[PDB]
């Protein structure tokens, strides 16, 4: 049938949302007026990973705010900052070619891709029966995940999300990966495709419990950039456009403020 | 244009092989009912009949030497000769020169045997 | 290897994918 | 010996089946290939593309609306072509106002974007085909950083493409369908193209006989 008991199993497994760590030696928080206009060579050196949690301002996202693709070109990544490592970036459908060309003009070669397949929660709720806040959406998602054996007879193509786009309806959100060669990678442990039940208002803004999935993917892809206490005197992972509340241990959080 | 039957006929006449299109522009469905490179053309049938009238049933080594069909499958040669003669047992019809068959008509009208598949049975 | 000759689906002409040469294999094996 | 007798009996049986099949074909037995399809057998390098263009002008009066390519990349196939030879194709002449559908592998994602740019197209979309199993689960795969479970169809566009014969905001950019024979694209791509361009002129390059459809001009070595 749907097999949604297996396509949504990660949302009931041993993946909880991780509690933030206060300002100590395990995490470092930097407040900058603009990363795209500032020199990052001093905040961290020899970065083994660089995740750019970029929300893009495109025509697809209507009446929203976000970064601009033309502003990524003048982002200096010095060699001392970044010798060997992978750069992670969220991609829309309008700017994939611009992203890949801009990253090629800096020294990074496209290596991979990662997409999220979106199932609507309204469709799942309606199949189960026969402005929302984040806690309300969380409890609705918990309700959907509980009654996961009533909508098992439904056709999965009838539950997919179909958002408006000029050419084909939007059903996925993709993360591009680029690599610079001057890493002790762990290779095949996460699939390119993950299934998520999401609210339809703005699926680009990935929420917790799925951002945790991305963090776990990145941190199992790079098992030697972890900050072991005492052993390492500097952090090795940097995440730009961080959340001001959750400071992940072992990372450098850069928040625009 | 708003006529895909006639448009397909004309395009197949001008840009497709003679083994893929008919004279009027229709698909040669026999070509697509067989694997590529194994289609028996009417030219092959004419060459087979010409070789039969030239040399007879006999052995098929000579017909594969002078290459009337372009180095075709010899098994198809001693299979499609049975269709014209009407008997799946041509052992007694060995080495006979025939121009007009005169045998298919008489050997396809035997009611004692089974006239199945437009052919008499051994 | 007698049954494997026809397990795969072929075209009508190809179904004798080795009976083509088995036609002479039988003759040679009857010769000696 | 007994094996000779069994072989002779099997020969007689398959001979009878053979004879019945060609009798049926001579009667007028139709084929799985649809009518109204225009198959062309040639090599694309040796092809006289001017003749094809002139025929398309003579009959249809205008060039193709959707072009689909599944290029033979130098990744392993057994009939590959160089990237410059594929770039040397006169794709700029076969189309002026319409879409192009190029199936790109991960190793050839960047060069596919580059060729689509060089041919005069703008990369605007991309359809992901997620492979399903018979049970309905995700089919796994192999990669270097991650496991591959999808294939990419990069979609460029050039010229006036909204002129009353292309449809916007039609179908999902995800195909969740079972894996058919090797290297065979899902059948729903043709339905999506029908939703995109109803009853138009389509050209597909590097075609096989299983890709033959109504209204589709197809070019290939085996087709
Ligand atoms: C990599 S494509 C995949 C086949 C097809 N796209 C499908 O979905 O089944 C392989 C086909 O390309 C065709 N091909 C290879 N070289 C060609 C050439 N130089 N010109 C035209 N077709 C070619 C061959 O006929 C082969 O069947």
């Amino acid at each position: 049938d749907n097999q949604l008991s297996l396509l949504l199993k990660w949302r009931n497994d041993k993946i909880p949302l991780k509690s933030a760590s206060e300002t100590d030696n395990k995490c470092k928080v930097v407040n900058v007026k603009n990363i795209f206009k500032s020199d990052l060579s001093k905040y961290g050196a020899n970065l083994q990973a660089l995740f750019i949690n970029a929300l893009w301002k495109v025509k697809s996202r209507k009446e929203k705010e976000g970064l601009n693709i033309n502003d990524l070109s003048n982002l200096k990544i010095p060699l001392s900052l970044m010798k060997n490592g992978i750069l992670f970036i969220w991609s829309e459908k309008e700017i994939l070619g611009q992203i890949v060309e801009i990253m090629e003009q800096k020294g990074f070669t496209y290596i991979e891709n990662f997409s999220i397949m979106f199932l609507g929660l309204n469709k799942c709720l309606q199949s189960i029966n026969h402005e929302k806040s984040i806690e309300q959406v969380t409890q609705e998602k918990k309700f959907v995940m509980n009654n996961l054996d009533i909508l098992k007879s439904t056709d999965i193509n009838n539950l997919f999300l179909r958002n408006n786009y000029p050419y084909f309806k939007k059903t996925r959100h993709t993360l591009l990966m680029f690599r610079r060669i001057g890493l002790e990678l762990r290779h095949q442990r996460t699939s390119d495709v993950v299934f998520e039940v999401t609210d339809e208002q703005d699926p680009s803004k990935v929420d917790t419990m799925m951002k945790e999935y991305v963090y776990q993917m990145i941190e199992t892809l790079l098992p030697k950039a972890q900050f072991i206490p005492g052993v390492d005197k500097h952090l090795k992972m940097m995440e730009l456009f961080a959340s001001t509340d959750n400071y992940r241990p072992g990372w450098i959080s850069v928040i625009e403020k | 244009p708003l006529d895909f039957t006639q448009y397909a006929k004309n395009m197949r006449k001008d840009l497709s092989n003679q083994d893929i299109c008919l004279e009027d522009g229709a698909l040669n469905h026999s070509y697509f009912l067989t694997k590529k490179g194994q289609y028996w053309t009417p030219l092959n049938q004419k060459a087979l009949q010409r070789g039969i009238e030239l040399f007879g049933v006999g052995n098929w080594k000579e017909i594969n030497y002078d290459e009337f069909s372009g180095k075709a499958n010899i098994v198809e040669l001693e299979l499609r000769t049975c269709m014209i003669l009407g008997i799946n047992d041509i052992t007694e019809y060995y080495g006979k020169k025939i121009s007009e068959e005169e045998q298919e008509e008489i050997k396809k009208s035997n009611i004692a045997k089974g006239k199945k598949e437009n052919k008499l049975k051994d | 290897t007698l049954e494997d000759i026809e397990n795969e689906k072929f075209t009508n002409l190809e179904i004798l994918t080795h009976l083509y040469n088995l036609k002479a294999e039988i003759v040679r094996r009857l010769a000696e | 010996q007994g094996l000779l007798q069994d072989i002779e009996k099997r020969i007689l049986h398959y001979k009878q089946l053979f004879f019945k099949e060609q009798n049926e074909i001579a009667n007028g037995k139709r084929s799985m290939v649809p009518d109204n399809s225009i198959p062309i057998c040639s090599d694309v390098t040796k092809l006289n593309f001017q003749a094809l263009i002139d025929a398309q002008m003579r009959h249809a009066g205008k060039m193709f609306d959707v072009i689909m390519m599944d290029p033979p990349w130098q990744l392993s196939a057994y009939d590959s072509l160089s990237d410059e030879k594929i770039q040397n194709m006169p794709i700029q002449s076969l189309q002026q106002d319409g879409f192009i559908f190029v199936w790109a592998i991960n190793a050839k994602y960047r060069v596919t974007i580059k060729m689509i740019e060089n041919w005069g197209y703008k990369l605007v979309d991309e359809i992901t085909w997620v492979k399903k199993t018979v049970n309905g689960k995700i089919a796994k795969g192999h990669g270097f950083y991650l496991q591959h479970a999808k294939e990419s169809c990069l979609i460029g566009v050039k010229g006036d493409v909204d002129n009353g014969r292309f449809k916007k905001n039609i179908a999902s950019d995800v195909i969740f369908s079972e894996r058919r024979g090797q290297s065979q694209k899902p059948e729903e791509i043709y339905q999506y193209i029908n939703q995109l361009c109803p009853n138009g002129n389509y050209l597909e390059i590097f075609a096989r006989r299983n890709n033959l459809h109504d209204n589709w001009v197809s070019i290939g070595n085996e087709l």
